[PDB]
């Protein structure tokens, strides 16, 4: 699946508060970094909320193919202020780039 | 040659809910076809819509404006002003099969109040009984406003639709959302970074960038960032005149003074030329997805 | 007895045409910045009202009353019941006053009326200066102004008292094509007309071509209602039951023209009424618009 079509993505809904290489500074979010097989509220250097770090799970595939369309609902009281992708195809093609581009 | 009234009609039977029906299938397919010019989704060109079918009003003699529908026509659809637009119709299209019943002119509208109202912007109330009109009441193209132009062109426009100058700024600000395309309008790129969020990043893109005049490939002259956004020179002309940057500095400062005075006129703009009686429904504020948990 | 009353128009100290020129596009400029007062129509309606109403207090016998005086700004005819809703025009001149302390209240009241008609796209009504602000006690009575429950001989009746005759009256009544009916103002609720904010003939096309049916309303007062949200007053509406009435209602309904014409003589008369001017004074200004001016 895409990663290509994953890009234009995460470059129009995300992009504007996160970077996803090594050395990528926090804007008003962390760094994408070390997601794959992370737990939450991880990057070292933010500043989290006491509802994210908490959450305490690990970041997957599918579970973030859930947290993706309501990231409220997965997770209450966060600064995320993104209303979620709702698609399957659309989460699927953002996963698939993420995995790459938040890594190597 | 004059003398025209345009009494709002609801369409036999119809109540609020049968209109929230309509809105949210405006907005699931938002959702859904959101792939649309690099994942802004159609938000932006329907809000485009809703004021292209309104924008050529006239005060003098009530011709034109969203009542007729006259953009299900020929001469209005092929526009040249109207290039880009054929998108959101047609995305409007499999909507007003499904509800057959819903006027042209009420579908264009509540298109456009669908979209910035899910585009987490301010609530707009909006009233039914717009009746589709014929063929001949179709106004002739260049109605609508030049982008080359300076603050003294934009006052004098839209004085034709009795917008002051704090509804004209107010309505400017819907440039927040989408992008300008060269194949288009002779123009390239977006005024900010989130161009599918309904906010008052245009006027703080505004007051705060570094503006440098370039010209285009389409031999058309814009104001350039380069943070990747643009400024038409109409949009310019806000900053350039002293009483349109008194309130483009009184709404970067606050949003939901903005947002207050946008639902105000982009109302109005949607109404200009509409006469409703008293026999007449209240304004509908419609529920967005996430309030009714869709 | 009692000897009649005489005014003379005495101009302010100083001033011409370019000068009443900028209080003509104050109030205009102003009529386009505060666009929202009674959901939309703005406050060029009650500014014909309230140019009418400092007029409608004449009476031809004694002199008293008029434009002249300028006495809106007192306490007895301002708190007059059949002046409720006026106060939002007054505000609305205030400081336009401020702005030009020099004129007189006659003058500024008068001018109002004259702008807003002009503003609305109607006709041209030549205007005058020289209205002097007299005394307290120069106010009149409450009760010279009409009664909207009656009929086409209290009407006649009524008008004699401002020397107009069948025409004149009828013509004058045409500028309720303007604005509207508030209950809480007069014990009426509604518009004439759709279009209540551009100067038409609509008034008289409305009252011959609709159908009408009289009803009491919420405040248990008897008013003319379309099956189209529209209303007329029994004064209004008397403008139809009497045959000498409806045949100057045909013409204007049919030539919106010669309702221009004959709106603006009469509409001029009403406030220059009661005003004597000196051979020396200074004539009719015809004010342009703003549009007529690109501004
Ligand atoms: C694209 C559509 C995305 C994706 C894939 C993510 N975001 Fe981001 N984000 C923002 C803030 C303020 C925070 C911190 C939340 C808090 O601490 O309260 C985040 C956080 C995340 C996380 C979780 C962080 C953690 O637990 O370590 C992830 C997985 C994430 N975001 C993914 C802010 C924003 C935005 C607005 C300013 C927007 C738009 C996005 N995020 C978008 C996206
Ligand atoms: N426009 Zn604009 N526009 C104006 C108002 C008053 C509002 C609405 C309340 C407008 C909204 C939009 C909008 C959203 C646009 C994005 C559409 C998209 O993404 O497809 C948009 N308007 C776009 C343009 C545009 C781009 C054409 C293209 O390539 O698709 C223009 C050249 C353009 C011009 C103007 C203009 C001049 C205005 C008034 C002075 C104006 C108001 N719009
Ligand atoms: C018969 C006689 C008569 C009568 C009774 C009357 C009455 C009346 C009433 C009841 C009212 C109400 C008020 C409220 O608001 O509520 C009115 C209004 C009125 N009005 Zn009108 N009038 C008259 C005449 C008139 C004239 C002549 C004119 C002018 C010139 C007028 C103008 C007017 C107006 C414009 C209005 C409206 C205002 C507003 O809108 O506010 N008017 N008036």
């Amino acid at each position: 699946g895409d990663v290509e079509k994953g890009k234009k993505i995460f470059v129009q809904k995300c992009a504007q508060c996160h970077t996803v290489e090594k050395g990528g500074k926090h804007k008003t979010g962390p760094n994408l970094h070390g997601l794959f097989g992370r737990k939450t509220g991880q990057a070292p250097g933010f500043t989290y909320t006491d509802a994210n770090k908490n959450k305490g799970i690990t970041w997957k595939e599918e579970t973030l193919m859930e947290y993706l369309e309501n990231p409220k609902k997965y997770i209450p009281g966060t600064k995320m202020i993104f209303a979620g992708i709702k698609k399957k195809t659309e989460r699927e093609d953002l996963i698939a780039y993420l995995k790459k581009a938040t890594n190597e | 040659t004059t003398p025209l009234v345009h009494v709002a009609s609801v369409e036999k039977g119809r109540s609020y809910e049968d209109f929230q029906k309509v809105y949210n299938a405006i907005a699931l397919k938002l959702r859904e076809d959101d792939e649309y010019d690099n994942y802004i989704g159609y938000g932006p060109v329907l809000v485009r819509l809703a004021w292209h079918i309104s924008g050529t009003w006239d005060k003098h003699d009530n011709t034109g404006g969203s009542y007729g529908g006259t953009y299900r026509f020929k001469k209005e659809f092929n526009d040249p002003s109207n290039a880009g637009l054929q998108n959101g119709f047609k995305f409007l299209e499999p909507i007003h099969k499904e509800f057959p019943w819903i006027s042209s002119g009420d579908l264009f509208s509540l298109g456009g109040v669908t979209a910035v109202q899910e585009m987490q912007g301010p609530k707009i109330p909006w009233r039914c009984g717009r009746v589709d009109t014929p063929e001949d009441t179709t106004p002739d193209n260049g109605r609508l406003p030049d982008a080359d132009k300076d603050a003294g062109y934009v006052r004098t426009f839209f004085q034709r639709l009795n917008m002051n100058d704090r509804e004209v700024v107010a309505l400017m600000g819907a440039h927040a959302l989408g992008k300008t395309h060269l194949k288009n309008s002779g123009y390239e790129g977006p005024w900010g970074a989130a161009n599918n969020v309904f906010t008052n990043e245009f006027y703080l893109n505004l007051l705060n960038e570094d503006w440098k005049l370039e010209k285009n490939d389409a031999n058309n002259e814009q104001w350039d960032s380069k943070s990747g956004y643009m400024m038409l020179p109409t949009d310019y002309s806000l900053i350039q005149d002293p009483k349109y940057l008194s309130i483009v500095k009184e709404y970067a400062n606050d949003q939901d003074k903005f947002f207050k005075d946008f639902s105000k006129a982009f109302e109005k703009l949607l109404e200009n030329g509409i006469t409703f009686p008293k026999d007449a429904p209240s304004p509908f504020i419609f529920k967005t997805l996430e309030e009714q948990g869709l």
